[PDB]
């Protein structure tokens, strides 16, 4: 048993396995204590697992939000700053609304930043939006877009009905069984 | 794009001179 | 250990129907009884060989071997009220096969699936397909506008409706599609924002809307 | 009035943080002249004022290209809050 | 007995739980003290547990406000933080008024934030609002956006009926029976 | 241990029938008390089978099978009171079926509903139903506007109603509903901004006149 | 007897309790002192339990007033940290005068808040309220919605009465018995 | 160990097929369980010698050969709905094969495939292949532009669509090129902005574009 | 036996012996606690592998980012290090959130900078976007343009269709069996 992950993170070996147990190879997780998990392959399916590491991109670096590059807990702030960290917390919370809809999995929601509006005479522009979902499968995901293009509509101050951009897809096949180790 | 199933001409506060140039055809 | 004890404790949501081809057949009717269902097959507490039957992915899997060896065919829906005797929804004015034909489609449904003992051919008006979609779009007091072209309708529903008519849109679509199937008449609902809501204009043959006081707009039929 | 309480901070902050640089740099070698003659003491009060002097300077010779750019941008900035 | 997640929360464990029990795989849930609780499950059903870890995103992420952005135990408080920390207690007021109807389960209520509309010479914009809801099944759910509508109309300066929806659903059945044990 | 033993103290919100097909049924009332007797079947204290009905779940339930088997059919409702031998509520000027095509609608009915032991088919008019709700929503005093067509009729209630005439329309909607159901008549409560109560006319050279109900309504400056 | 939640206070113990009793599962309410209260199922119960603690999102969170994001004792008080601590008390003071009329159970108020009607040239808009009430049931609940208009009408500078919207509603029925112990 | 059994437990996701070539076909469904049957055979546990084969990777394998040793021939897909007996979709009024040549060209076939037993060669009419399309074009109400030439024919459907015209194409053209093949009949899905964004211009063959109020531009006849 | 590298990282290892077993050459891994790892390979694959660790340039440098050249660590902040770093978040956040569409492995996201246009008293210029993706091979990667332009499109104040440029491709062959041993 190789070794090719180690020094990881409980969020991103929980994603590390089940990329591998999608594509008929089986690995194991151990936990180290403070230094975190590590995971094991067997000796045949090396050739294989660092392949698939190589084309995903494991291991996942952690979701990046815009107020993180502006923190709170600086002394003095700009209006361009607070500005961001109000479109940043709005933005996250009308993502967390929406998978509170009947069949959504997942969503992700984008949001212009009409950051130099305030800086000179001409008037601030109009928003936009752009939405993604993954629905769960035997749903006709036709009709579902018109629901979540008027629940975004009268959220803010001006849109329109050609200004939001939803583009949403149902969930993949399921994987329900076990990968199988290799006889020797 | 203009739903209104008769024939008509409807006025939210117009100024007496833009209204009187809807009737000049009739 | 036979399969109607290893699923939940409720036998009324599964239906259990044995096979031809020496197969259990486990019939749900939807997606989440279907996934309670083969996880039990799937994580192998059975010997012998099960299969999860359902509404829908039965409904698309002889749709895609028909379209192959039996194309240019006219039909709606399989309906599996009772599994032992599905009936197939054809249409009747669209084709012009013979009760010679009737027969041979009859036995090459019969064969696809082994837990069916007859396949019970229906041919059906296609007046009243479209007549039960009017009648219905008419009653839930909706926009619409009829296409009718040769060999399918299309309703378009077009306008700036509001949260109420948006809801009562798609409990009919979803209380049609059930019955129908988006074969033969096909529902479109668009919305858009409305471009006359303060402005001033006039209808009838010559229309126009004025977008400020001194500025025309002269829309094209 | 945002911008105004914005520059009003900002304004208050780059006083302390340049008043504070050689302020302190001031006192560390006030202190490094009074803690090393605990021995041989030879103490003399008017003494260390001639090397505090050269060590605000000195340090005044390292941050001023620093104190310049500190004050070019606010005052860039001050002027383009006010008239766009 | 192979653990998934471990050090987690006593409202995240209980989301874990009732997300994997919907799909006919049961968990344990262990303490740890100051470690937090931990979530183990069988050996044939890991992979699955796995697949519907990653599916549904779990475990949660707490919720965001928009107040917690702006907090109140900052040193200066611009204008636009005291008015952004007064919209975010309406907003998750209305919450809490909306939960307390005849039907209603959980409900979602979103504001349009305007800010810069008392700072310069423009005059302030119209208020738009959006609300969720889930409502108690055996109910006519859509005489019951009327309702909604008429207490959200006048609890603000000028909104009208048609800057607000409401999208509202039914809850989905219920889950009753164990998943039952892996006979092996 | 019998099964009206296991339920609660209150022996009388429960009804124990004896099925026909070696099953046994409980008839609750409401959704409340629906999940209060499943609740007792999900944790398994009874070695038999039993299932739980009601009058709403189990008029959703024979006509999804009614529009499979009997398409193109007219009917309003199935009634529960006594749950022993229920009530077809069957329209009649719009069905043309004879006598013994209905004995044979009847039981195929009847073994759908193992339950029961004979389901009785009334023909009620049709133009009683919409009398019924004519004159109850002309009793409230409520402004609607009545859309007759072919195979239901339609009421539509707009405009900026306020808290007494939705709190009336609620309740008028929901005691007829119980009654007829959604088949043939439909209700169409919707809040719009205009002090006109859904209602247009237009003004030229004699007076006014009445407009027909179209999709537009204009706002109200007021 | 399988835990669900624990560390809980007396209020938030006494509606998780009085939640899965209409339910027909039981609960035990288990003081552990300083660390707080316990509440314990049966383990045929644990199933179905955890489907309403996810579907009625408890325990409750603590009810939010707008005076809690502007506290009295802090060092600067603006007037518009003034003019939003005066409204809460307000609406926290009628809505304990509306609980004193003949037969009302519950009830709750919200005042429209207005932020930069002050400062700007403008004077300020009208005032809008909202009100939701639990009545008794055997009352003719369509009769007392003119007395709540008649009582918040004058209580204020100038308001209108189609700018007051009061939701009422009969109580739920009423859950006296016991659920009963899982015999097997 | 038997083949059937190195696979997972679903015994029906997968079909093995004994060649004559003394071989042994797996044949899958996709590409995710592709490679979930490629990775047995490739990491070793399997004595003798097995091959992993698919609907678009054999379709796009003889039809290299078919660009080789049969050029200019009309033809649409090979459909595998029983592998044993594939049915190949020849073009009606595009080809002059005589019944000779079609046994040739069948016997040719078998070879390339060892799994097989008679390779089934049936015309398709060459109608019926653009009236399905526009057909399904015209039912998902999508603006559109048939362009018909010689040997193809060619769909276009361009402008400024919005999120719902792109979710309602996107499930036509792949339905389309699963039964159909995309040899004969081709979309062009292009989104673009407004040409000429908000330009004032004088169409018709003798054209100008004004870029201004004092700035006319004479390119191509708009 | 004959090391090449030593000191590595982690993910700088994984893809040199991703490399090396494309070209039928086969690695050794070896851990060496505090100093990192080593790669070394057999006797008769040496002058081959330093040949592609000259072509392929490997090791491979951390990824730069623009958020990089402006820490927040400075006591002032230009409004161009403020731009700049508010769209070096844009154009991680917009990739991050193109690997959750339908097939796509990766994908890269291309924002471009416009800085003097906030300070000058010049007009903003119009916002190009380019972007990037691997997808999952059997897809039709000519349908599959069209919806990354719609997703692009409105994520921003105004863009036109023709300011947008996709540059997307398919994996490559699966590497899946072992390289093998050099036998002599």
């Amino acid at each position: 048993d190789k070794d090719l992950l180690k020094g990881l993170d409980q969020e991103q070996a929980n994603e590390v396995i089940a990329v591998l147990q999608m594509h008929n190879i089986e690995a194991n997780k151990i936990d180290s204590g403070k230094l975190g998990y590590s995971i094991t392959v067997a000796e045949p399916d090396f050739t294989a697992a660092v392949y698939w590491i190589k084309t995903y991109q494991l291991p996942p670096r952690p979701r990046v939000e815009i107020a993180q590059m502006f923190p709170a807990d600086s002394l003095v702030s700009s209006p361009r700053a607070e500005k961001a960290r109000l479109y940043s917390a709005i933005e996250q919370r009308l993502e967390q609304s929406l998978q509170t809809m009947e069949g959504v999995l997942s969503a992700r929601v984008h949001i212009s930043y009409d950051i130099d509006a305030g800086e000179n005479g001409r008037p601030p522009k109009p928003v936009h939006l752009s939405a993604l979902a993954v629905y769960e499968r035997g749903s006709p995901l036709a009709h579902q877009i018109s629901d979540i293009k008027r629940f975004l509509k009268n959220s803010f101050a001006d849109v329109d009905y050609d200004n939001i951009s939803v583009v949403l897809s149902e969930r993949s096949d399921a994987q329900l069984q076990a990968p199988g180790t290799p006889v020797k | 794009k203009i739903p209104v199933t008769g024939s008509g001409f409807v006025a939210k506060d117009d100024s007496l001179r833009t209204f009187f140039d809807a009737m000049a055809l009739q | 250990a036979e399969l109607d004890s290893l699923l939940g404790q409720e036998k009324e949501r599964f239906q259990v129907l044995p096979g031809r081809d020496k197969m259990l057949y486990v019939a749900a009717q939807n997606e989440r009884d279907t996934l309670w269902a083969r996880q039990v097959l799937a994580r192998g507490d059975y010997d012998k060989n099960a299969r999860v039957i359902n509404e829908n992915e039965e409904n698309k899997r002889i749709s895609i071997w028909l379209d192959t060896y039996y194309p240019q065919l006219a039909y709606y829906r399989i309906h599996f009220d009772e599994p032992r005797k599905p009936v197939f929804w054809l249409s009747r004015q669209r084709n012009t096969m013979s009760k010679k034909e009737l027969e041979v489609l009859s036995q090459k449904l019969r064969a696809l699936m082994p837990y069916a003992d007859s396949v019970n051919i229906t041919l059906m008006d296609d007046v009243t397909a479209a007549g039960q979609a009017e009648a219905g779009l008419k009653q839930q007091a909706l926009p619409y506008s009829r296409r009718n072209h040769k060999g399918g309708v299309t309703f378009v529903i077009q306008g700036a409706l509001d949260d109420v008519e948006i809801l009562r849109a798609r409990q009919f679509v979803d209380s049609y599609y059930r019955t129908w199937g988006g074969r033969y008449v096909q529902f479109a609902i668009e919305l858009k924002d409305d471009w006359l809501k303060g402005r001033s204009f006039q209808y009838g043959a010559e229309g126009y809307i004025k977008m400020s006081p001194g500025h025309w707009y002269f829309p094209s039929p | 009035m945002d911008d105004l309480v914005f520059a009003g901070n900002k304004a208050l902050y780059l006083v302390l943080i340049l008043s504070g640089w050689p302020t302190i740099v001031a006192t560390i070698i006030g202190l490094l002249v009074g803690l090393f003659q605990t021995v041989t003491q030879l103490q003399e009060q008017t003494l260390p004022f001639g090397i505090k002097l050269l060590g605000v300077c000195l340090c005044l010779f390292l941050l001023s290209g620093w104190y310049g750019e500190v004050l070019l941008s606010y005052g860039r900035q001050v002027i383009f809050l006010a008239l766009a």
